[PDB]
């Protein structure tokens, strides 16, 4: 039905948004 | 890899939600026509009484 | 005349209360795992007991 | 591998909403289509109880 | 007195009893509950 948003992000916080993201929505995401 | 096979399967969920909107008006459109049997109760429930009283 | 009163009040909904929040915390249970775990038809249902100095 | 796992996850969220959201329409097909059978057979008398 | 509940799903409810094993940490009790409804995605993660 929906579900899709774009966005940027810089990459010294990558792997440290990726990390905080899936324990904050209780995972259900997928984030490429 | 698998963003192509996630959005495959929304857009047969689409379909599906869509038989329900196939299901729904399938139903409405019969009733409408399932409503002259009333119709057509009444008229010889009608004629059975606009004959003995007349 | 209101000590038997009151102590019989508060037996009867401290006990339905505490048994609120049990129920609560089941379904604090039932939620957040659904989500950390797959959702085929339902997770698998456990518990724990409790531990002393040892945690 | 472990984003694998979250993939499975989505294709059976999201096909359990469809199955929800297409038989709240049936539940709706359900008790509308007898409220409205009852509404019109209600209205058909009254215009030949005139008649009548 | 303190306590902890911890659900681990995936046979998968005899691995439960393997906790039971360590004798020195929990006895490790079932504590069913029953099947509840489900349907929901975004009223589920907002009852959260």
């Amino acid at each position: 039905r929906l579900g899709f948003v774009a966005g940027v992000i810089n990459r010294e916080r990558i792997p440290t948004f990726e990390r905080m993201l899936w324990r904050v929505c209780r995972g259900n995401v997928f984030l490429r | 890899q698998g963003i192509q096979q996630l959005l495959q399967a929304e857009k047969r969920a689409a379909e599906k939600v869509a038989d329900a909107r196939k299901r729904k008006a399938r139903r409405l459109k019969q009733a409408k026509e399932e409503a002259q049997m009333e119709v057509d109760q009444y008229r010889r429930e009608r004629e059975q009484e606009f004959q003995s009283k007349q | 005349k209101q000590f038997g009163p009151l102590v019989r009040w508060l037996k009867v909904n401290f006990s339905e209360a505490f048994i609120a929040w049990i129920h609560v915390k089941a379904l604090r249970v039932f939620v957040e795992s659904v989500l950390r775990y797959g959702l085929p038809v339902n997770f698998q249902a456990m518990l724990l007991q409790p531990n002393k100095k040892t945690m | 591998a472990d984003v694998q796992k979250q993939i499975k996850h989505m294709m059976a969220f999201i096909e359990q909403e469809a199955n929800e959201k297409a038989e709240e329409i049936d539940a709706k097909a359900e008790e509308e289509f007898n409220i409205e059978k009852g509404r019109l057979v209600q209205t058909q008398r009254l215009k030949i109880m005139e008649y009548y | 007195t303190e306590f902890w509940l911890i659900s681990a799903p995936g046979t998968w409810e005899k691995l439960h009893a393997a906790t039971t094993k360590n004798n020195n940490l929990a006895v490790s009790s079932k504590f069913n509950i029953p099947d509840l409804k489900v349907g929901t995605l975004d009223v589920l993660v907002g009852l959260s």
